[PDB]
RNA sequence: AGCUUUGCGCAGUGGCAGUAUCGUAGCCAAUGAGGUCUAUCCGAGGCGCGAUUAUUGCUAAUU
RNA sequence: ACGAUACAGAGAAGAUUAGCAUGGCCCCUGCGCAAGGAUGACA
RNA sequence: AAGGUAAGUAU
RNA sequence: AAGG
């Protein structure tokens, strides 16, 4: 199965919703790909939420992101596939961490808030 | 054409006169077709 | 579990489909099954295509060119209109996208309004709940106005935004949550001069706890 | 009930540039391509090879 | 074994030529597909 | 002494 | 077609 270290793992419905929102954010120029860009967004406090994969090997290369999310008060979730997450980001290469940035006046704000509420009530 | 010949013969002093050889043509055809039709008409008038 | 496509992937697909279509048309033309394509002619292109023919027959060539242009425009309009959502079919798509599946669960939100005397506001709530399939009840008291709204999460969010920003005494969300099954029908706007029969009516649907919370919160606000 | 945003198609009209457009069972790439400027900052393809009238077809002439 | 004769002789240059459509790029318009945004309406 | 051969086809 |  999946690594137990990724405890806030989303189910199929939330996985589909998260991938759809990630694709929409990519279309709106509101997404950052890669763990390094996710870390940069977290340090600058311009991240709505962080989506990271559960197939990263080793998973410890992105387990620092939950700590930064807790420090910066940003929701985070784990998806079951690093290949579908990359495809949602618009990149054929697998992506193990994507960050949805904050853009004032964006039409995705309501969907972003709904996804944040869904994620923040799923970790435990 | 009579409308030009009679006007010029009847004139007594030089003057600038503005006409329109595409009178009602641009309302239905392009100026490219209007020019070709007018040149055909003028060629027929000159020839016979 | 659908897989999205990169922009390069989309460009490749479109390019190869168009190339295949062009090759098929060229093969049809060469094989004789299709006549060769006549040159595209416009008003600015009239002389460059047929200057020899335009000189002898200006109006005839103009008519032919305009006929070709009108044929192209008519083909475009026929393609667009042929593939057009019927007026009833537009509603069917709209009437379905707003019908969330309440089979898994129903989302219930409870609101308490200090004053709900305005008939226009009543009509707004009733129509908005009806369009969004938001089955519920409105109970009118001197101060308590329990607005139980049940339906889909998208409709619930829209209706919450409705009374939070679109409609103005103040509006307070008592409790938003989910339940296994629905318990109220269409909007009725029941008038409840006294608390006892309002509680009894809420007990008829088995949702008296919403009334209890609204009454207790109103009492606490009054004491505060 | 209208209105409107994004992406994807399908067409129509119009404008611009042919020192450039493609091909990748070749390689590398958000587990970071590539960084003259802004570097405790930037974030996406790059390279090699191949095709060619620096995209490719028909049509009309001469042949 | 040339040469003489009769014939050819421009004995050194893909000199090609237009039309349209595709293709690239950038809008605009219409239609379809999938999502969504904001707002208006009394008994 | 050269750098000054037209290349031919026929008879 | 003719010459050594």
């Amino acid at each position: 199965d999946v690594n137990p270290k990724a405890y806030p793992l989303a189910d199929a419905h939330l996985t589909k919703k998260l991938l759809d929102l990630v694709q929409q954010s990519c279309n709106y120029k509101q997404l950052r790909k890669g763990a390094n860009e996710a870390t940069k967004t977290l340090n600058r406090g311009i991240s709505e939420f962080i989506v990271m994969a559960a197939d990263a090997e080793p998973l410890e290369i992105i387990l620092h992101l939950p700590l930064l999310c807790e420090d910066k008060n940003v929701p985070y979730v784990f998806v079951r596939s690093k290949q579908a997450l990359g495809r949602a980001c618009g990149v054929s290469r697998p992506v193990i961490a994507c960050s949805v940035t904050i853009k004032e006046g964006s039409q995705l704000k309501q969907q972003i808030q709904s996804i944040q509420q869904s994620i923040e009530r799923l970790l435990v | 054409v009579e409308k030009f010949g009679d006007l010029i013969l009847k004139a007594t002093e030089p003057q600038m006169v503005l006409f329109n050889l595409y009178d009602d043509w641009l309302k239905t055809i392009s100026s490219y077709t209007a020019f070709s039709r007018l040149i055909l008409i003028l060629r027929a008038l000159h020839v016979n | 579990l659908g897989v999205y496509l990169t922009k390069k992937e989309q460009k490749k697909l479109r390019r190869q489909t168009r190339r295949e279509a062009q090759k098929e048309l060229q093969e049809k033309v060469r094989l004789g099954l299709m006549p060769p394509p006549e040159p595209k002619v416009r008003i600015s292109n009239l002389m460059r295509v047929l200057g020899t023919e335009a000189v002898q027959d200006p109006t005839k060539v103009e008519a032919h060119v305009r006929a070709q242009m009108a044929k192209r425009q008519k083909a475009h309009e026929e393609a667009n209109a042929a593939r057009k959502l019927t007026a009833e079919q537009r509603k069917v798509k709209k009437i379905k996208k707003l019908k969330e599946d309440i089979s898994q669960g129903v989302h219930i939100s409870v609101y308490r309004v200090r004053n709900l005397s305005n008939p226009a506001k009543k009509f707004k709530i009733e129509a908005n709940a009806g369009q969004l399939y938001l089955t519920g009840v409105v109970v009118l008291h001197k101060d308590v106005n329990v607005v139980v709204v049940e339906g889909g999460p998208k409709a619930q969010k829209k209706f919450k935004r409705l009374m939070l920003h679109r409609i103005k005494n103040k509006c307070v969300l008592v409790w938003e949550g989910t339940a296994k099954d629905r318990s109220f029908g269409e909007m009725k706007f029941k008038q409840c001069p006294t608390e006892n029969m309002a509680r009894e009516h809420f007990k008829k649907h088995g949702a008296e706890h919403y009334w209890d919370l609204a009454l207790s919160e109103s009492v606490l606000e009054s004491t505060d």
